């Protein structure tokens, strides 16, 4: 029954060393200007967060390829197996149905 | 003597000697005193480091730095002879696990009323507190009583002063509420019956000295600092929450600088405005400073850029 105590182990030793940092040696009441400073080594950034094309269609493009690489996944357990020359030209089929959605969008990429 | 213009780097006659000056009030004293340029000899008790911060006030040869115990003689005999003026300010707030608290407002400014006093010095001046009444409270604002009383026994003339309550940059007392974020708002004692004191500005504090350190002829009158306009209420809790929107201790941490389960939280609720024929603060001028304008900027909670500021008091009555 450890797997399971083989990580709350891991995890209470974690967030132990945290705020013993943190928190205890820390409290910082004395002078600690708190002021408008610790702007991240920078001062007021009036704008704020803009759209950036080219870095969206980097996470599109990623989730498609993510997708059927799971009905890629169980090849080596498709191995052991009864008719076998439905199962090496139905593999194929994917990676090629992989390959043509690289092609059709390779003529159109942009600085990514 | 002095000479040419008192903006830095002139020599304006005097030497002051300024003890303490490393706490909230000590240290906002020097500054002052290190652009019109003064031998302010300041010796500090134990601290090497918790002292850098001040050097970059007088500017080649104006301060100098000495160590010093307290409680013997002759280490505050040695700064003390050399000097024109000199003023204290030293003391705390709660007995520490070391001293004793009760002669060290009592035997410690006697210890620089000693040969001190002999040696040939002028305008020696302490300091008092608006609260600090011989009746029942408390056991660090009574025995502050001791101090105005038994070390007025020497020098009978000094303008000990008596300040108001502060509010500042870096202080306690202001600053001991909005730390309170805590599991809940407890206000002293769930009652606004004669909040609130006058808190006076520090700046306006230290400027009454330095119009007092050649003022002439202010010896033996002492002073009492007015505060805003005019009184306050308990609305100062609530004004406090409006816009904030709900050294040399130890390595890691200081166990015990605590927030002191004793007298501390009575220690500021005992009001006792006192004396108004005391002279005692614009005759000591100029100065006369509000809390409305000066409150947007020591209050700083994690909202830091919108405020919206309306929040006011009409006086409050017995104004
Ligand atoms: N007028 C007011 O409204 C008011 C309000 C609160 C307190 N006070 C009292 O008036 C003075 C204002 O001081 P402050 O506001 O700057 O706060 P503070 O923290 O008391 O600073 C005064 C300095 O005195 C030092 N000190 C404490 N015990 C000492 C001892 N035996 N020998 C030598 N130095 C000692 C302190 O630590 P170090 O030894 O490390 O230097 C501190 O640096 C103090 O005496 C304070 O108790 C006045």
């Amino acid at each position: 029954m450890n797997l399971m105590l083989a990580l709350l182990t891991n995890f209470t030793l974690a967030t132990l060393l945290v705020i013993i940092a943190f928190w205890l040696p820390q409290l910082n009441v004395y002078s600690e200007k708190t002021s408008p400073y610790e702007c991240g080594f920078d001062p007021m950034g009036s704008a704020r967060l803009p759209f950036s094309m080219k870095f969206f269609l980097v996470a599109i493009t990623f989730l498609l390829f993510d997708l059927e690489i799971a009905l890629l996944l169980p090849l080596p357990w498709a191995s052991q197996t009864a008719n076998l020359n439905t199962m090496l030209t139905m593999a194929l089929f994917l990676i090629i149905l992989l390959a043509v959605s690289l092609a059709y969008e390779w003529t159109q990429k942009g600085l990514e | 003597i002095p000479h040419g213009k008192g903006g830095r780097s002139s020599v304006s006659g005097i030497v002051a000697t300024v003890f303490g000056a490393t706490g909230f009030l000590g240290r906002y004293v020097v500054n002052h005193l290190g652009r019109m340029g003064s031998q302010v000899i300041v010796p500090h008790r134990c601290e090497p480091y918790d002292t850098m911060h001040l050097r970059p006030m007088g500017d080649l040869g104006q301060i100098i730095f000495m160590d010093w115990n307290g409680r013997d003689k002759d280490s505050i005999r040695r700064a003390v002879e050399h000097s024109s003026v000199v003023i204290n300010l030293v003391g705390r707030e709660w007995e520490t696990q070391n001293f004793d608290f009760e002669d060290v407002f009592v035997k410690i400014p006697q210890a620089i009323a000693q040969v001190s006093k002999e040696a040939g010095v002028e305008k020696f001046i302490h300091i008092s507190h608006l609260n600090a009444d011989i009746k029942s409270s408390s056991k660090y604002l009574r025995s502050k009583a001791v101090g105005e009383k038994e070390v007025r026994e020497t020098f009978p003339e000094a303008t000990i002063i008596k300040p108001a309550e502060i509010f500042g940059r870096e202080d306690r007392f202001l600053n001991y509420f909005a730390n309170i974020r805590w599991f809940g708002g407890v206000p002293l004692i769930s009652l606004g019956k004669k909040t609130v004191k006058q808190p006076v500005y520090i700046v306006d504090v230290t400027k009454g000295i330095i119009n007092a350190i050649k003022d002439p002829d202010a010896r033996g009158k002492t002073f009492a600092f007015v505060g805003p306009s005019r009184y306050l209420l308990f609305d100062l809790v609530q004004y406090v929450f409006a816009v904030a929107h709900r050294i040399g201790r130890l390595f890691e941490i200081s166990p015990f600088e605590p927030w002191t389960t004793r007298d501390k939280v009575e220690r500021i609720h005992t009001t006792d405005k006192i004396l108004p024929h005391l002279p005692g603060l614009e005759d000591l001028g100029v100065e006369a400073t509000p809390l409305e304008l000066k409150a947007i900027e020591v209050l700083r909670r994690h909202r830091t850029y919108r405020w919206l500021s309306s929040e006011i008091e009409d006086v409050q009555p017995a104004k």
